[PDB]
């Protein structure tokens, strides 16, 4: 249903639906890549799939995971320069809670104050409505290890497994599954669903060096991008 | 940019402003609101819409406001520009008093809100405000007085008019009915409830699905109280007897 | 706020907006001014009372100052938003250069603020055509008319509104040397083009004419029958 | 002073049922009087009454900038205004000038809209509520009329008892200060009716 | 005035004096100086009463909308950190010396704002004009970790010395205590001063004075 | 087409055109190549001389953006102007508020904010070029980064932008560059260059060599003369 | 077609459009010629006479004692870059009590004539000019397009008919460095005959010759001044 | 770098004289999961659907009914993210009618002030109307009060109503029973059975969120309470 530029400029339509903000949402698939995450009982872990096209490219710049702050880690899916404006962004408002209220961002905080950035760019036209996707993992007390996505309409909530990118009607299933009958995933465990189920996905039973793991732990808080050999120890144990 | 754009203030190449004519018929979609004016007092008596079972009608009265002590409006139009409308008449007139320390005359307070509504007409690239009102008050220079205001910013004083949904056919009544020079509210309140009636498809005027309000100076106070339901019934039963008398005369 | 030109030129290199605004004057209600050797004269037609409405709120005359008064054709609440911001000038001027207002200034300044509406981005021209008439210190009589583009140009006689062109051409034809004189005879000569204006209702026909030494003075409506009853008995005269 | 440069003294008490407030009536410029009927109590509704005793012109200032306010909460929200709420809006008032002070220290003095138990109160020139349960005096002769309040005041007190103690208070107080005197006017108020009466008073 | 904290075990006990005086003479015998910033923290203030009251309301403000958004009881360093600033953009005009007590995730905590915008967390902090004799009871008699109780009579003692060795401060003392299971607030913890009974009857009988004009007003 | 007019409008397919057709322009524009050696960056610039009268560093594409910056410019040479510009300045920025010279990852990241900013809003246009930044530094060692019209910053071993641009990298990744001496590696840009050239689709070209390395002490420097046109001797030499 | 409407959009050619159009207001404007010695530069200009009444628009417009601005192109748009010239110029002086350098002022040039080329609303510059100057580096002749694309060029012409002048100095570039300066003016009238219609000759009224060098500041010599220059020309060779 | 955006209305009169914007923006409200909302005696009952796509979605994390102030909640059918907007903006305005005049914000005021920022939005240029409409409820001067506006920002007090999918059906089932006569909340059970109505594969205390308003304040039940309710639910 069509009435004026209602799928030109983000304005309702007949049928009060965005279609702008419904073109964002293919946008993140656009780019050509996957990521998904776990929560534990003790540790959130997040994985991406990194291609490298030429060789030239080195591989430590081409990175999909950031460090918003030194407790919380994120993984970006969509257009690469939107994503890292909104990496920016988000870096700069927990800088701002600590200084202003004295103590680090929650998790649960830095999405919402993303996702109200993101519902304006919708309300007022003039401003695209953005096409990255963020998924936050951190450890915060009395809420243990947590993982947020945050949608390009400014959706956001709180979410124990998820995915994002160009397959991930299929990574949910897989991972609803595995969910179903989890009964709290210790480290190894998590990281073992998360490679698995972007394997699987995928299809393509990837090597270390293909692949990126970020994980937070409670016995250590600070997030942490796993190195190729970390990541190779975890492959091989699923691969036997 | 200019091509999503909506003129609103550019001239027809007829010389009418076409926002402002397609406003004027969104009033006449609203329920009727009719005023009319007597020696002793002058009073606005509008329709309730929408009287579903499960309202509370705890707003004592939501097509009445009272911008003044001296002054009250009745509106038919968007509820939110009428919202915002009378907030800005209660300012304005709270403004007078405060810069004189006497209250607002009447034909200022309409002009102060026509400028208002005309400059969004004339300016600005935005929505003009689709509402119009017809205000009721008392002053110590002109005494009792009745205006219209319309969304174009243009008023009027007319002793009795109506701005709701049958407009013409109320008006019609009022100028073959209302008597020039012979006061008693009584009598007004009788042709406002026979002017209801015609303008009302639902037969048997129910006091809930009407409002009436009379704004009569007692004591020099001037008092604008709202006429009860039991108030509002004994009227409607006052125009069947009427009705049934000319009934007995047929 | 909105920053982009409403009035920009067409191709036959005419302000398209500004015909539209003058569009809206000719639909306006007829308005007829005559300059008297002493008193300035100026009426207006088509009241409609509709007998509930109160004519004093609807009234086409206003006075800016003593010294002049106007008459407007056009879209009614325009007109309203001029004529008040012209008060405020003519006081204004009293403040600055300590004077009365010339006749000449005042319509300068409405024609100014007409031409800028024009020349300013985001804003619609005024639709307002309007006769000012007042008496300089020299006491001449003065009247002028504004355009809707904004260009002022003095006249004895003229008049502005719906069937313009027809009172215009009476008016012309009409007029007589001595500008009719004896303050009645000028008041006749407006009272016969009201005579002239399509409706011919006589009582609906309003005028208001100022002495030019005084103060503006509404005729009564009486008063107002028994100058159309000097019309009717020249009617009986050239018969 | 500033505060001192027009004069001016009020005073209100707390009753079993009724609220008195009471002001001098000079109106003067340092030592030379002008007129003996200013108004100090102005009425802010129906069983409210507000003093302000300060410079004449914030005295004037401050009671009209309080009625705008009032009346625009009063038409937005159809109940009267309740006495403490009217305390926290003068408040807001007094406070939003607080860098640069209206010199004018109210006095509040009114019976609840629905039910009816008095309420007294006095504000700073910046804003500091300091709701009472006896009396509250805000003038020039502060100390003189908070010693009579202090040995005059009883806990409870009929409508007539009031107005004597309040009466003595004042004209006692008011006679030992030169920069204010002239009359004092005292407007009491009960559920049943609001009675103003004039004093007689040492016009020197 | 005199304000003081104690950290005591399990929480904190915030006590305060309860006279305002403008010049030299006392405008209020009751005047709260302990004040809701949430329902976990309170603080007391002393200096100007106006300053006092509006800084205090808006932190409350701030940090009840803070807790709405956060979903979780507010920390007394984000009522501290918002005081702070606030005070320090003021440049000493804001003239509130307070002292701020919570019980929070962290545990329970005691900060001393003064009002050019500098803040010290100590186990026991006293402001005010009576600050002064307070302290000397606090460096004498505080020992780390107390019950209850013991914080409470030391609290009060503190604030007794003030209000008999200033003459600023005065009247009844003003007792809350804050702990992370329970808040308590005393408003007349202790009455420590009484004023005495009047031995002469001065009621004036009815008739004892003069009318010139009366007039009265029919009401509803 | 209509979903093409404006970059704050995204197409149903998910992409926002304007960005794409302004790196059209970038494609138009003739290749200029560099290369991160094992001791610093050279950057190479094919400028076809469109009219004999020009002077030579007429509308010169390789700019010193800092002491230790220089960048190579493909697109709108005047957008390029503008870009520098924004580079010049923030690197003077850093050095004034931290009192270090700006590390290229930030410089390349700062800029590609900026280029990012215009895709988003419908009242500027999405910029026109593909600039390249490279920088030496003992500390940090040699980085080279490419930030294209969309805002995209990655880390490049080699890379080229413009007509060639694939011609020039399949020829590059030959080339040893993680241990070729940079003395050595200006003989190879001068050859890419020769070869990409088209010789007959552009007139005549003069090569543009630039030199940041541990030779130049960190500061990027044009390459000198001597050093210069020998390599012109052995590219011509090497085509033939 | 909808591509053409504005600067902000961009063709799916990848070519801002508007930037063309004003490209062609250039081009509908009177030829002007620039050339440069080892010393000295010249800067020809034909002026163009709406009648014969009417006396010719001036073309050269002085900036500075060093500097000198021929206009091809809208002259609106001239006098607004030309007063930022005057001022940019005048600002060097002020502060660093030098002249500024003609490179310098060239950039500045540019980036005021970008941001109009980007930014919606506001549309692009549509004037040619043709900078000349002397600085401690020598004499220099700039050619500033509407695209904000300025270039540094030994000898140049802007505006209708400049093809045969650049063909005519493109074939003598050479002579140029080693000349004096009536031979550096007669190689750029000569090319503004080229430039000029066969039936029509180059006369005082047409011809406008501005001249800045090491020790003479730039001077707009016109009208008689013109003459002697013009004088021991060779024949046209239609 | 383009600053403030636009500055002409999105929203402009039709030639019949209707809003056309603000008609597709109520279309969101309808399409919007089932919301409903009862007014006791004693107190409002706010009960609205929350069915997450997913188990691997936390239900806990977000909360479709919140909190404006102490004795104020609202419920909302729509679009979610303009909820969150104005759910922060209602909080800030109750909270400076308490600065200024130190007493919780009246039920029926909240809602004015909220209705005149969703007004703005329509009369205002380059902005969208909101997509949602809201269910406030209040416990001020003991009544309870239940209110609704609209995304035009038309403002009405209800004993009942619902908005979302259903609305219809769910008005006339709440139109069988609102008798108003029950002084006790058990309107609670009513309120979970005109959502059961519309309800899908099941009721439990995940799926639905009730939050109700008392002479106490507004308290989000607790899921166990929900699923107290839930269960035993005739
Ligand atoms: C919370 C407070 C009541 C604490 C109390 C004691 O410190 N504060 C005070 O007593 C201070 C004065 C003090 C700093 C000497 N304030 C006051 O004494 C009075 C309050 C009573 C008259 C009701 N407030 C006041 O207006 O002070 C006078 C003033 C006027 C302008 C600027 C600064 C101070």
């Amino acid at each position: 249903s069509s009435a004026g530029f209602d799928r030109h400029i983000t304005i309702f339509s007949p049928e009060g639906r965005l279609y702008q903000v419904e073109y964002a949402f293919k946008a993140i698939n656009q780019g050509g890549l996957t990521s998904v995450a776990v929560r534990g009982k003790d540790c959130a872990v997040i994985v991406t799939q990194k291609k490298v096209p030429d060789k030239l490219l080195d591989s430590s710049t081409v990175t999909h995971l950031f460090k918003i702050t030194e407790n919380i880690g994120c993984v970006m899916t969509g257009m690469t320069a939107d994503s890292r404006s909104q990496v920016q962004r988000a870096r700069y408002e927990a800088a701002n809670w600590k200084y202003k209220y004295g103590y680090e961002i929650p998790v649960d905080m830095l999405c919402k104050r993303i996702a109200d950035i993101s519902q304006v760019y919708t309300q007022n036209a003039e401003m695209r409505p953005l096409g990255c996707c963020m998924i936050l993992i951190g450890i915060d007390e009395e809420q243990g290890p947590q993982v947020y996505k945050c949608d390009p309409a400014g959706y956001y909530c709180g979410f124990k497994a998820t995915a994002a990118g160009v397959k991930q009607t299929e990574s949910t299933s897989f991972l609803e599954k595995k969910v179903k009958k989890k009964f709290d995933w210790t480290f190894e465990q998590t990281v073992e669903t998360a490679i698995t189920c972007l394997s699987t996905v995928l299809s393509i039973d990837f090597k270390p060096s293909e692949i990126e793991v970020g994980v937070v732990t409670v016995e250590n808080p600070k997030f942490r991008i796993l190195t190729e050999a970390e990541i190779d120890a975890h492959l091989v144990a699923l691969a036997e | 940019s200019r091509r999503y754009d909506s003129r609103t203030t550019i001239f027809s190449p007829e010389g009418r402003l076409y926002q402002v004519e397609y406003a004027m018929e969104a009033i006449g979609h609203a329920g009727t609101c009719l005023g009319i004016l007597a020696n002793d007092g002058v009073l606005l008596a509008a329709e309730r819409r929408n009287i579903h079972k499960l309202l509370d009608e705890v707003f004592f009265s939501e097509k009445i406001y009272k911008l003044n002590e001296d002054m009250a409006c009745s509106v038919a139009g968007i509820t939110s520009d009428a919202n915002v409308l009378t907030n800005e008449l209660r300012l304005i007139a709270q403004r007078y008093l405060l810069q004189y320390q006497e209250p607002i005359p009447c034909e200022q307070l309409v002009t102060a809100l026509c400028d208002i509504k005309q400059a969004y007409t004339q300016f600005g690239g935005k929505r003009p405000f689709g509402v119009s009102l017809l205000y009721i008050g008392w002053d110590k220079h002109y005494g009792f007085q009745l205006y219209q205001s319309d969304p174009s910013g243009n008023y009027g004083g007319w002793k009795a008019t109506c701005i709701g949904n049958n407009s013409a056919a109320a008006v019609s009544m009022l100028k073959q009915d209302y008597k020039e020079g012979e006061m008693t509210l009584k009598s007004a309140l009788a042709l406002a409830i026979k002017v209801l009636n015609k303008t009302m498809d639902v037969s048997k005027l129910s006091a809930e699905k009407v409002e009436i309000a009379t704004l009569t100076r007692e004591n020099g106070k001037t008092v604008i109280r709202v006429l009860k339901q039991k108030e509002v019934e004994q009227l409607i039963k006052k125009h069947e007897e009427e009705e049934a008398k000319a009934e007995r005369e047929k | 706020s909105y920053d982009r030109a409403i009035t920009v030129f067409s191709p036959d290199g005419h302000l398209f907006q500004v015909e539209y605004a003058q569009e809206a004057v000719k639909k306006g209600s007829t308005a007829v001014g005559v300059r008297g050797r002493d008193i300035v004269v100026l009426g207006v037609e088509k009241k409609s009372v509709a007998k509930l409405q109160d004519e004093r709120t609807v009234r086409k005359i206003c006075a800016l100052d003593d010294n002049v008064c106007m008459a407007f054709a056009g879209l009614t609440a325009d007109a309203r938003i001029v004529i008040n911001r012209a008060r405020v000038e003519c006081q204004s001027h009293r403040l600055t250069v300590e004077d009365p207002v010339t006749v000449e200034y005042i319509t300068r300044y409405i024609a100014s603020l007409k031409q800028r509406y024009t020349q300013s981005n985001g804003r619609r021209p005024f639709g307002i055509s309007a006769l000012i008439v007042g008496f300089d210190f020299d006491g001449t009589p003065r009247l002028y008319q504004t355009d809707p583009s904004g260009t002022y140009h003095a006249w004895k006689a003229n008049a502005i509104g719906r069937g313009a062109k027809s009172v215009r051409e009476f008016l012309e034809k009409n007029y007589t040397d001595e500008a009719i004189e004896t303050d009645d005879l000028t008041i006749k000569l407006v009272i016969k083009a009201l005579l002239e204006v399509v409706q011919s209702g006589g009582k609906n026909i309003e005028l208001a004419v100022m002495r030019r030494d005084q103060s503006l003075k509404i005729l009564n409506p009486e008063e107002i029958e028994k100058y159309v009853a000097e019309i009717e008995k020249e009617k009986e005269e050239n018969e | 002073s500033i505060m001192s440069y027009n004069g001016g003294a009020v005073m209100a008490m707390k009753g079993k049922n009724c609220v008195a407030i009471a002001a001098d009536r000079r109106f003067g410029i340092q030592a030379q009087m002008v007129t003996t009927d200013f108004q100090k109590i102005f009425p802010m509704g129906d069983r409210l009454y507000i003093g302000l005793a300060g410079l004449a012109t914030d005295v004037q200032t401050v009671a009209q900038r309080l009625k705008f306010r009032l009346n625009l909460y009063e038409l937005k929200e159809g109940r009267q205004i309740k006495p403490y709420t009217l305390m926290s809006m003068v408040a807001n008032l007094l406070y939003e000038k607080r860098f640069g002070p209206y010199y004018t220290e109210p006095v509040i003095a009114g019976l609840d809209p629905k039910t009816f138990k008095p309420f007294i109160c006095s504000l700073d020139l910046i804003g500091c509520p300091m709701v009472t349960d006896d009396f509250v005096v805000s003038g020039t002769c502060a100390e003189q009329m908070y010693g009579m309040c202090e040995s005059l005041w009883e806990p409870n007190m009929d409508p007539d008892h009031l107005f004597e103690t309040i009466s003595q208070a004042m004209l006692n107080a008011v006679d030992r200060d030169a920069v204010s005197g002239m009359g004092v006017i005292v407007h009491i108020i009960e559920k049943d009716k609001i009675t103003t009466r004039t004093l007689k008073a040492r016009m020197d | 005035t005199t304000i003081a904290g104690v950290v005591y075990k399990d929480g904190i006990v915030l006590g305060a004096d309860t006279r305002a005086t403008e010049g030299m003479v006392v405008a209020d015998k009751n005047c709260s100086k302990i004040h809701f910033i949430s329902p976990n923290i309170y603080c007391c203030g002393a200096g100007t009463a106006a300053d006092t009251d509006m800084t205090t309301q808006l932190i409350s403000s701030n940090l009840e909308l803070h807790s709405l958004s956060t979903g979780r009881l507010p920390r007394v360093v984000t009522a501290n950190r918002m005081l702070k600033q606030m005070l320090f953009r003021y440049q000493g005009y804001i003239g509130a010396a307070l002292v701020l007590g919570g019980v929070d995730v962290t545990g329970p905590h005691l900060y001393s704002i003064y009002p050019h915008g500098s803040t010290d967390k100590l186990p026991y902090v006293t402001m005010g004009s009576g600050s002064l004799a307070a302290m000397a009871v606090f460096e004498d008699k505080f020992r780390p970790d107390m019950e209850e109780e013991e914080a409470k009579n030391l609290v009060s003692e503190a604030i007794a010395a003030g209000i008999f060795n200033d003459l600023g401060s005065g009247s009844n003392i003003d007792l809350c205590v804050i702990s992370k299971n329970k808040l308590d607030f005393l408003r007349p913890y202790t009455v420590p001063n009484k004023k005495g009974t009047r031995l002469g009857r001065y009621r004036c009988e009815k008739g004892t004075t003069a009318v010139l004009t009366e007039k009265i007003t029919p009401l509803e | 087409t209509g979903y093409d007019l404006s970059a704050s409008t995204f197409s149903p397919d998910g992409r926002v055109f304007q960005v794409e057709y302004a790196m059209k322009a970038v494609e138009n524009s003739s290749t200029a190549i560099g290369i991160r050696c094992k001791d610093g960056v050279v950057f190479g610039v094919e400028k076809l001389v469109l009219s004999k009268l020009y002077e030579e560093g007429s509308n010169k594409r390789l700019f010193n953006v800092d002491r230790h910056v220089g960048m190579a410019v493909a697109g709108l040479l005047a957008d390029a102007r503008s870009l520098a510009d924004i580079a010049r300045e923030e690197a003077s920025n850093f050095r004034s508020n931290f009192g270090y010279n700006i590390p290229l990852k930030h410089l390349a990241d700062r800029v590609a904010m900026y280029v990012h900013a215009y895709t988003l809003y419908s009242a500027v246009r999405p910029f026109g070029c593909s600039f390249m930044l490279g920088s030496y530094s003992v500390n940090d060692g040699a980085q080279l980064y490419m930030i294209d019209p969309s805002g995209v910053s990655y880390g490049y071993w080699g890379c080229a932008i413009g007509k060639a641009r694939q011609a020039a990298k399949t020829e590059i990744e030959k080339l040893q560059m993680k241990e070729m001496t940079c003395r050595d590696i200006v003989k190879e840009v001068a050859k890419i260059i020769y070869i990409v050239h088209d010789e007959v689709k552009d007139k005549a070209f003069e090569l543009e060599l630039s030199w940041v390395g541990e030779l130049t002490n960190g500061r990027h420097e044009i390459v000198p003369k001597d050093i210069r046109e020998e390599a012109e001797k052995y590219a011509k030499e090497s085509l033939k | 077609n909808q591509y053409d409407n504005d600067v902000t959009v961009w063709s799916p050619q990848g070519r801002i459009h508007q930037i063309e159009y004003a490209m062609e207001a250039v081009k509908q404007g009177s030829a002007t010629v620039g050339l440069k010695s080892k010393t000295h530069a010249v800067l020809v200009a034909l002026k163009r006479a709406q009648s014969e009444l009417a006396a010719h628009q001036k073309k050269i417009l002085h900036v500075d004692n060093h500097i000198g601005i021929s206009i091809a192109g809208l002259t609106a748009d001239a006098r607004l870059l030309c007063n930022f010239m005057r001022q940019e110029c005048l600002d060097s002086r002020f502060v660093f009590d030098r002249p500024l350098p003609v490179s310098r002022l060239v950039s500045l040039i540019g980036s005021k004539t970008q941001i109009p080329t980007q930014r919606y609303g506001r549309r692009p510059y549509g004037v040619g000019l043709l900078i000349a100057g002397y600085d401690d580096m020598g004499p220099h002749i700039f050619q500033t397009c509407p695209s904000a694309n300025y270039f540094d060029c030994r000898a140049m012409s802007i505006g209708a008919r400049s093809q045969s002048a650049r063909t005519y100095l493109e074939r003598h570039m050479s002579e140029f460095m080693e000349c004096n300066l009536n031979e550096l003016v007669k190689h750029g009238l000569r090319a503004l005959r080229e430039t000029l219609p066969a039936e029509q000759d180059l006369t005082t009224k047409n011809v406008s010759i501005g001249i800045v060098g090491k020790d003479l500041e730039f001077t707009i010599y016109d009208d008689d001044d013109v003459s002697p220059f013009l004088e021991g020309l060779e024949e046209r060779p239609q | 770098m383009a600053e403030r955006g636009y500055s002409f209305s999105l929203t402009t009169f039709s030639p019949s004289g209707k809003l056309v914007q603000i008609e597709y923006a109520l279309a969101a409200v309808a399409g919007g999961a089932p919301s409903v909302g009862i007014k006791a005696a004693n107190g409002v009952v706010l009960a609205t659907e929350k069915k997450q796509k997913s188990i691997l979605y936390d239900e806990r994390s977000v909360h479709k009914v919140e909190p404006i102030t102490k004795h104020i909640g609202l419920v909302y059918s729509g679009m979610g993210p303009d909820y969150r907007v104005l759910v922060h903006r209602a909080r800030k305005l109750a909270q400076q009618y308490y600065l200024v005049y130190q007493e919780p914000i009246p039920t029926a005021q909240l809602v004015q002030r909220v209705a005149s920022v969703m007004q703005e939005y329509t009369q205002s240029g380059g902005v969208r109307p909101f997509g949602v409409s809201l269910l406030i409820c209040g416990w001020n001067e003991g009544r309870p009060y239940l209110f609704q506006s609209d995304p035009s920002g038309a403002y009405f007090a209800w004993k009942a109503t619902a908005m979302g999918k259903n609305y219809v059906n769910g008005k006339t089932f709440l139109e069988k029973r609102y008798n108003e006569d029950l002084e006790l909340e058990d309107a609670i059970h009513t309120a979970i059975l005109t959502l059961k109505e519309s309800f899908e594969g099941q009721m439990t205390e995940d799926n639905i969120e009730v939050g109700i308003c008392n002479e106490a304040g507004f308290r989000r039940l607790t899921p166990t309470e929900v699923k107290d309710y839930l269960a035993a639910i005739a």
